[PDB]
């Protein structure tokens, strides 16, 4: 009853965002902001 | 690019190719590093040495050679036909 639900849909906005900011690399390749984003896709997991 | 123009142009030279073959580097780029490193290959002489070299997480060689070679006809076909073989698969780095 407390406004509970509006920190939900920030953190799916922030969710939203990190899955946009993802950039795709070809034959398994990578960069810091994505094994950055690979941790904190965690922390979204957690919450959910 | 002629022989005697290169050869009064600048020393003999300890070259070492460095290659990078990690996955970003799949497709038109791969091609055009392959055509550039014959091209560049075709640039030397046998009083230069050369050896080239693959990095994708891991650095090794792509030929038999192992290190420096006289660069001479059969070298540098040796590590043409090597060069015309890569694949890229991997992650960068540039430290190794
Ligand atoms: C993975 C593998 O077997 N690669 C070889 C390459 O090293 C060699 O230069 C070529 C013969 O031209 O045959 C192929
Ligand atoms: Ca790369």
């Amino acid at each position: 009853w407390k406004p509970f639900e509006t920190i939900i849909l920030l953190t799916i906005f922030a969710n939203c965002v990190a899955l946009a900011v993802y950039l795709p690399m070809p034959e398994d390749d990578n960069n810091s902001l994505n094994l950055g984003l690979e941790k904190l896709e965690y922390f979204f997991l957690t919450v959910f | 690019r002629r022989p005697w123009y290169i050869q009064g142009a600048a020393s003999p030279k300890d070259m070492l190719i460095l290659v990078d073959v990690s996955g970003s580097v799949s497709g038109l780029t791969l091609k055009l590093i392959r055509t550039s490193v014959s091209e560049m290959l075709e640039t030397l002489s046998d009083d230069d040495f050369v050896n080239v070299a693959s990095f994708n997480s891991n650095a090794q060689d792509v030929s038999c050679f192992q290190h420096l070679v006289q660069a001479n006809v059969r070298n540098k076909k040796v590590l043409k036909d090597a060069v015309n073989n890569i694949t890229a698969k991997g992650i960068t780095d540039y430290k190794k």
